[PDB]
RNA sequence: CGCGACCUCAGAUCAGACGUGGCGACCCGCUGAAUUUAAGCAUAUUAGUCAGCGGAGGAGAAGAAACUAACCAGGAUUCCCUCAGUAACGGCGAGUGAACAGGGAAGAGCCCAGCGCCGAAUCCCCGCCCCGCGGCGGGGCGCGGGACAUGUGGCGUACGGAAGACCCGCUCCCCGGCGCCGCUCGUGGGGGGCCCAAGUCCUUCUGAUCGAGGCCCAGCCCGUGGACGGUGUGAGGCCGGUAGCGGCCCCCGGCGCGCCGGGCCCGGGUCUUCCCGGAGUCGGGUUGCUUGGGAAUGCAGCCCAAAGCGGGUGGUAAACUCCAUCUAAGGCUAAAUACCGGCACGAGACCGAUAGUCAACAAGUACCGUAAGGGAAAGUUGAAAAGAACUUUGAAGAGAGAGUUCAAGAGGGCGUGAAACCGUUAAGAGGUAAACGGGUGGGGUCCGCGCAGUCCGCCCGGAGGAUUCAACCCGGCGGCGCGGUCCGGCCGUGUCGGCGGCCCGGCGGAUCUCCCGCUCCCGUCGGCGGGGGACCGUCCCCCGACCGGCGACCGGCCGCCGCCGGGC
RNA sequence: AACACGGACCAAGGAGUCUAACACGUGCGCGAGUCGGGGGCUCGCACGAAAGCCGCCGUGGCGCAAUGAAGGUGAAGGCCGGCGCGCUCGCCGGCCGAGGUGGGAUCCCGAGGCAGUCCGCCGAGGGCGCACCACCGGCCCGUCUCGCCCGCCGCGCCGGGGA
RNA sequence: UGCGAGUGCCUAGUGGGCCACUUUUGGUAAGCAGAACUGGCGCUGCGGGAUGAACCGAACGCCGGGUUAAGGCGCCCGAUG
RNA sequence: GCCGGCAGUCGGCAGAGCGAGAAAGAGAGUGGCGCGGACGCUACGCCGCGACGAGUAGGAGGGCCGCUGCGGUGAGCCUUGAAGCCUAGGGCGCGGGCCCGGGUGGAGCCGCCGCAGGUGCAGAUCUUGGUGGUAGUAGCAAAUAUUCAAACGAGAACUUUGAAGGCCGAAGUGGAGAAGGGUUCCAUGUGAACAGCAGUUGAACAUGGGUCAGUCGGUCCUGAGAGAUGGGCGAGCGCCGUUC
RNA sequence: CGACUCUUAGCGGUGGAUCACUCGGCUCGUGCGUCGAUGAAGAACGCAGCUAGCUGCGAGAAUUAAUGUGAAUUGCAGGACACAUUGAUCAUCGACACUUCGAACGCACUUGCGGCCCCGGGUUCCUCCCGGGGCUACGCCUGUCUGAGCGUCGCU
């Protein structure tokens, strides 16, 4: 029974919504549960970054946005073949690899290659044995770095 | 209250034609609770009116500028000793209300010297007042894990955790506030701005690095500056007594004119 | 206050644990402080009451300077009996009115080989806090 | 007329295993309404919800595109926000109602059939030996059996792969046992057991103190311990605990190191030659259900029913043509997610015995109905039973005494004991039922501890007493000061100057331009990014002036006045 | 008052609550901006399942722009001088820069008076005119009518402009 | 002639009425049904009409004095005893 | 409602006023002894005039009206007596209600500033529980009937014994079973509660005891029928059917 | 004065309201997240010196064994223990045991009937009889054994 100028409201309360009320009192406990597992995740991988593998430079679809640069699913194989890293070695070294990503442009390809090229420069690959095999790292590069990288590795600057 | 309370029974009302008055009653049985009355707020047992649900609006969110507004007024009311005594704190022997001490207080580890520190600052009388105010809580709160109540004492604001929390821990009334984690619920208990505060040397120099002055930014918060005063000359006894205002006033009419 | 989150600190829960404690916990709750002279000889603050200790009465109607032996320990009602602490009934019989172990100071323990091993281990733990807390 | 293989189908108390049922808060697969709304009602809505059925797990499901998009393109699945109460559906009424993208939590990819190549190179079971065997495994020996060519195992799955020629520098991982060192972050992974500080000090009130006062620095001692509970009240120190990067003793686990017995000698790039797709399935017609999906979103029954530069999709049906994106009809996969059941806990601005779960107690008990099912009422003596010994009346229930307890004015349904109602005593009244309002009068119980009746200041008179008044001296404290304009510090949400701190200062800028890194081209020339460098706005040092203030923000003399103490 | 209904009495319990959507009014903070939702970071959570912080500080919601069913479009003109027909039209440079009328709380000047200067105060009359109301104008989008002009990479079933 | 005026938001309750001077419809008439203006009850107590919806007077915070309206002044019952 | 008034308590740093018919100042200049003065102003406060005071549904405002709990606050109260309850005591406020005095009681409780609600009862043929009038009233009347003496006991109309008189009249008020009941069967003791009076009594209570099978039944067989396996159906728990 | 009736007050009765307590519920949060043919859940029946109900337990029946702890349980008796001894009581519990029905499992629920082996009384197996123990349900997988077929074939 509307009276004197209200909006024609359509509340979606005609179902038995009281049986399916989702309370959010778990929010502070869920935040501690996620955080205490996040610190525990970072302590199992001692020298590895806490955020995980490297994400590529990715531009938005949906011309509404059309200019923002996101963190992608993974580096495509066409981007990996230019940089000279095999697709089954990039997963183990800490590079996100997906096979679905196409590469229609060219400037975006070199953006992802240059991201991967200078990533190998700052990467500290530990040897599998304590006696370092070929193409590892020198012992002088080890001792001045015993910390991870909080936040995403190489944060993407728009 | 549980939604099954007052609904585990299976009762429907006897129809019209009997001396009872249309109440959902228990069906049969050689029992005391048989044809008595349920499913109503008026009956013994049964459901309460408007049962309290879990999804009531328990939490209230306040704007960050408003939350930062009250803490600026709470810290500014820690000065002006007329405010502190109006709260009830014993300040008469304190040499100076903005008590700033060295950073050696951070390095203390035992409560014996923490008690001795407050006596040499002549602030022990507040704790002495707190001790005499320890009594049983009035009401039903004693059987709900709220047996004892007491006056709150001098809060100590520390900048670095080095054992100052470990010292001012058993002495009643003292609450430790981090400089970066100051709380409005302890800087102004009960909604009253008066609170006697203890500051260290590192804590006291960080106040103009947390908020700044009016001509400088916060420099530790992103976008904040001190709010503008609505009026500067708050003492109106001097404004009304200013010669440039008395010149413009007319002659008063103070003769009383009765019937 | 308590900082371990697994501690009861509840009005209903602490009384439920106290009144419904089993017999071997009830031995520990019913502990009595030693006399002053034994406290510098054993370095032990308190010790559970035993069957054949003798007791100086601290408080109550039977408070005084008499030293009397424990007759028997009644762990269901959380109380012990003393030889010279009793009360005559109406019919002339005597009934031992009990005294709670918290109002009991022990002048000398009834020693056995399972008791000497408790005096030293409480005294050994006493000296750990003195050396560590020095 | 038989024997011997093979295929189909039986019997086993054959040898060895497997499933049933229950719980079911969360989940999956079905089946599945009517109350209600639309002010009626039939589509709609309730609602794919209640009920019914089956199935597991600690999570399940889903899950690595026959995807979204039309963009300079994103890229498994799951959850939150937002899109959004939007597109859309709807007797276009009530109402119903998504999805893309973006920001986040988490983030891990893979394996088959086929195509092929390897001498079935494979797997299961029985006997013997060695090891350990309380989640029956590893190695060896057996013309010891069986499965398997109606296809096991290795390489190998759309991201191409395989086989040959040729270039690059090559040889660590896994499994089953054994032992050893680091207690292995919430401060030592987990579980269990035992312990760790300080008043029962003096006096006093009480039945009992945990009450009150005091204890050399506000008091006695501890406080990395002042939470709680018990103790005859109200306990930091009487006790258990509490706090602690505290201590001691067992049991279990993973990560590291070494030994034994095995398996495995498995790469990438270039060139050449080959191969590569899952059928009663997609799709179409029709029907029914569902969906926002609307000329049919999705799921099913029937009929038709394929192709390989093919097929699916590109939110309006159809025909033609360019494109864009995937590869369906096979399968596995933790994490972010839910959890009113159970185990063990913690907490409460929650209720406090007609409340809170039906159930604080021998509660799903007593009891009711043949049954499905329905289903209560019921907490409190006392600090301690010290539960009333004993005398007398009565057969006894019941009393009078006596006795205990501070209290029975707490006497076994006993913490206090209200009202309705009743018994008895004191007073008063009574034939217009009783009761009430206004106004008085009378009579009572108590109150004013009333019953020669309140004081407060100035002055006058005579009777008495101080180590005393004014004015001076010294010391201290305080106020004021236009001291017309004393000297010196401090501050300014006021400025000037040095534009000095510029480097012996940081921040921000959509203000400009020696070094480093990258690709393109022939040590050089052009591009991109970053770091210096200059500029601007804003915070700091120096001198002086000016302005304001110390009256939200002062130091020493000086001048005046007031107060106190001591001399007179 | 009823020959209308309920009420023998007493004790306890007993009925406009909560969530969401809103509209208006009010208080506060910021302000053409506002907000921290959600998430993450500090200290183990006693109090703390609190607080503080964020090139996440704006992803996003609301608002700053509306009008059309949609393809789409989208909120200012005037003065002065010159070039072609004074053709109220097209093209070049400076100025005002967001209209006007009426009513408008306040404030300014203010004749005079409370030999002769300054501080106020009142003052006939004259004004720029807050907010707000009414009206006339002006501008944007959809639509109707009357017509001409301009431009090109593609001269057209092109696009734009006027009243 | 008298009165300080204008204007904008939300907004409960109401949507069964009745009576009376006068005008008046149907009906023989009605304490009947149905209309117009105005005033009342509803929502309102008080004095009076013995009693009382609407009749006359008069509208109300708690009181003292005085004076009245309508009604009244043999007694009930104040007042012509 | 008043363009209401009151910051003026401007004191040897002083001169104590602006109720008064008339638009504006108890305004600055320059030439001719005795240390003195009542209240105040929670400016959400104080004070002065004028008018008015009804009220249903309804709306608004103030509550130093009240209940419960929470953050502060009263160096708050309390076993030399808290809450609760009673009161022919003293009172306050228009009122919601509140403060003391006495008695019982024995362990927690109250005021102020804000916060929050499961916050105020006379009714709802309201719910639960308790108690009245009725009222010592209706009633203890279906089936012919009891009387005398003795015993036990404290107690006899109801128990037992003896005698008398009766009734059921063999389709019984008898002697035995089936179904059902489950210790009710028997002895002793009690008379607290039940046997609508009583009871020395009972099917009430407390102690104990008591049911013995080759031949008596069940057990075995099958009837009406029920119900698996095979088979079929069903999304499904499962359903159909008893020779298909 | 009476008897009866009304109001108030004191005291004594019916009644258990109010108040203060609370080994209890409700809500939220955390960890784990585990049933069963080696017999689950549930149910029945028994078990203490005196034991009705609750709880616990299963003919080893108020608990057995072991570890930890260490002088009690208790309402009343009793008796173990020396606490100078694995030792009273408690908790943990990892060894043993766990009656009947119940998915319930030899056939059906009357607790009645069966069969196949082994052992001891009968007996010195020679058949009855008795007692004890192990088996005997359905569905289904691998393998073994014995089979069936005018199924397809060869040998004859």
């Amino acid at each position: 029974a509307p009276s004197r100028n209200g909006m024609i409201l359509k509340p979606h309360f005609h179902k038995d919504w009281q049986r399916r009320v989702a309370t959010w009192f778990n929010q502070p406990a869920r935040k501690i549960r996620r955080r205490k597992a996040r610190q525990a995740r970072a302590r199992r991988i001692a020298p590895r970054p806490a955020s995980g593998p490297l994400r590529p430079i990715v531009r938005c679809p949906t011309v509404r946005y059309h200019t923002k640069v996101r963190a992608g699913r993974g580096f495509s194989l066409e981007e990996l073949r230019v940089a000279g890293i095999h697709k089954k070695v990039a997963r183990t070294i800490g590079i996100s690899v997906d096979p679905r990503r196409r590469n229609k442009s060219t400037e975006s390809l070199q953006a992802n290659v240059q991201r991967l090229k200078e990533y190998r420069s700052k990467l500290v690959l530990f040897p599998r044995k304590p006696s370092a095999p070929k193409k590892g790292d020198s012992s002088a590069e080890e001792l001045k770095l015993a910390t991870q990288l909080t936040g995403p590795v190489m944060p993407i600057r728009n | 209250v549980s939604e099954l309370a007052g609904h585990q029974t299976s009762a429907e009302s006897w129809g019209t034609g009997r001396a009872v008055a249309r109440i959902p009653r228990v069906r049969g049985g050689g029992t005391h609770r048989s044809g008595q009355g349920a499913f109503g707020n008026m009956c013994r047992g049964g459901r309460m009116f408007a049962p309290t649900k879990t999804w009531r609006r328990w939490h209230r969110r306040v704007n960050t500028t408003q939350k930062r507004y009250a803490i600026c007024s709470a810290l500014a009311a820690s000065a002006l000793p007329a405010l502190v005594m109006s709260k009830g704190h014993r300040i008469e022997e304190v040499p100076e209300l903005p008590l700033v001490v060295e950073d050696k207080v951070e390095g203390y580890k035992k409560t014996k010297e923490a008690v001795l520190l407050l006596k040499k600052l002549k602030a022990w009388n507040d704790i002495k007042k707190v001790y005499a105010s320890q009594r049983m809580r009035a009401g039903k709160g004693k059987m709900r894990n709220r047996r004892r109540i007491q006056r709150r004492g001098p809060c100590v604001i520390y900048n670095e955790d080095n054992g100052i929390v470990k010292a001012f821990r058993n002495i009643p009334g003292i609450t430790l506030l981090n400089v970066t984690k100051l709380n409005i619920l302890k800087l102004a208990p009960g909604g009253h701005v008066g609170r006697f505060c203890i500051w260290t040397e590192s804590a006291f120099r960080k106040l103009d690095d947390l908020y700044g002055t009016w001509r400088k930014a916060a420099s530790l918060k992103s976008n904040y500056n001190l709010p503008m005063h609505k009026m500067l000359n708050t003492d109106l006894s001097r404004i009304l007594k200013s010669p440039e205002i008395q010149r413009a006033l007319r002659a008063p009419r103070k003769k009383i004119h009765r019937r | 206050m308590k900082f371990n989150p697994f501690v009861t600190s509840d009005r209903s829960k602490n009384r439920k644990r106290h009144f419904n404690a089993p017999s071997h916990i009830r031995r520990k709750i019913m502990s009595s402080p030693l006399s002053k002279e034994l406290r510098q000889k054993y370095n032990v603050r308190s010790m559970p009451i035993r069957k054949d200790d003798e007791v100086q009465v601290v408080r109550g109607h039977y408070k005084g300077q008499q030293i009397g032996k424990v007759v028997q320990v009644y762990r269901k009602k959380y109380v012990i009996y003393i030889e010279r602490v009793q009360r005559e009934k109406a019919n002339g019989t005597t009934v031992h009115v009990g005294i709670h172990p918290s109002k009991v100071v022990i002048t000398r323990l009834k020693l056995d080989k399972d008791r000497k091993k408790i005096l030293e281990r409480k005294a050994k733990s006493r000296q750990v806090g003195k050396e560590k807390g020095k």
